[PDB]
């Protein structure tokens, strides 16, 4: 049971071959459990303006567990994570990453990603990661 | 409206179907 | 009863002379209803790293109505808003702006702001705004 | 932990108290 960050889904959907893309293809082929934070779903649904593509990708993500954020609490924690990292010298580049981390730490799973932001969060908050650069 | 969840092979077929933004761009337009 | 975007709160906290800052000060002085989306709260809470300043700003926003997003639905709408705007030739710079707009359209209020992203959303989706440049 | 909501004068006293980022910066770090 793990969270797959937007960055890996983008690698998968992009026309380029990469380890992240191969990793997600394998995981999809194995019927492994993928956790989809709603904010990741949101990011993925803007990659193409075509509404039929969006609808098809909405069904792609619906195959897995679309996990809802905890109201108010995940947002507060996301901000606390961002502050903590910034005191430690790292400015996390997206609050969405922080919300994803807030969820991961709350439910106790790792985050698969191709985004150094999560390695910063790992350093300061201990977030379990599977980096896929 | 949300359609029916994709099957395994349906899901696999969308690999490489395209994305307009890199992740870095997604995080800052 | 309206949503006050992060941009106005930032103006309020940054100077005492801008239109946006003065507008919010007046609204606060009049005890008017300010709707604070949790994502706006989140953005505001990262502006200073000191936990005591953060706690104080947390209490500032608690004076008003903190409204949680509608789980999944606001995120879907936010992405739909982003896609519609982009088809219209406007790339909205923040998905958080789109979540705020999705909430506003859902509960039927206007958004007070100093961010041209919302005038883009107004153009393509009709969102009521009070621009404060 | 969430402290007591600020009173009106307390809230007004925070005008101009500082913010490390412009709105542009907060939307693109
Ligand atoms: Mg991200
Ligand atoms: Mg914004
Ligand atoms: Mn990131
Ligand atoms: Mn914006």
């Amino acid at each position: 049971a793990m969270i797959v960050d937007t960055s890996v889904w983008i690698a998968y959907l992009s026309t380029s071959e990469s380890l992240a893309s191969r990793w997600l293809a394998d995981r999809i082929a194995a019927d492994s459990t993928v956790i989809v934070p709603e904010v990741v779903m949101m990011e993925l649904l803007i990659g193409k303006t075509d509404e039929d593509t969006a609808a098809l990708r909405r069904r792609l993500l619906q195959r897995f567990a679309i996990e809802p954020l905890a109201p108010v609490r995940d947002a507060e924690d996301a901000a606390a994570i961002h502050r903590r990292c910034r005191r430690g010298g790292d400015t996390v580049r997206s609050l969405i990453d922080c919300q994803v981390a807030a969820m991961a730490l709350r439910i106790g799973v790792a985050v698969a990603h191709r985004d150094r932001d999560y390695e910063a969060i790992r350093t300061h908050c201990g977030l379990r990661t599977e980096p896929l650069f | 409206l949300v359609g029916e969840p994709l099957g395994r092979d349906e899901a696999l077929a969308l690999q490489g179907s395209g994305f307009d933004f890199s992740n870095d761009e997604i995080e800052s337009f």
